[PDB]
């Protein structure tokens, strides 16, 4: 079958080019209660 | 085959009805479907007709309407 290894030759497109839409991000900011030195809320 | 079995039913009911449009109908894409297929490996015939092979890759370049052409038919 050479006629098949020849049309994965001209099937090889050049290299997907990539481009991004959002910032890579792995940290958030969250809410969390904060509490003073004797133990309540402040 | 079944292959065949789905034209010849399909064409054994219609040929009792039309007998005029039916047979230039069915035969119609063929002109334009012979367009649509690649080139891997193709015969040819030099300048004094004899015969060679070749081994070009061509590729089958349609517009959009040819694909509005042959949704009409």
């Amino acid at each position: 079958p050479k006629e098949s290894i020849l049309k994965k030759l001209e099937d090889i497109k050049p290299e997907q080019v990539k481009k991004q839409t959002k910032l890579f991000r792995i940290f958030e900011p969250r809410q969390l209660p904060v509490y003073r030195a004797n133990g309540e809320k402040e | 085959s079944h292959e065949d079995y789905l034209i010849a039913r399909e064409l054994i009911v219609l040929s009792y009805s039309n007998r005029s449009t039916l047979a230039k109908l069915v035969s119609s894409p063929m002109s334009i479907l012979v367009a649509l297929v690649d080139i891997n490996g193709t015969f040819i015939t030099n300048e004094e007709l004899e015969l060679e092979f070749s081994n070009k890759y061509v590729r089958a370049i349609v517009p959009d309407q040819t694909f509005d052409e042959l949704k009409q038919m």
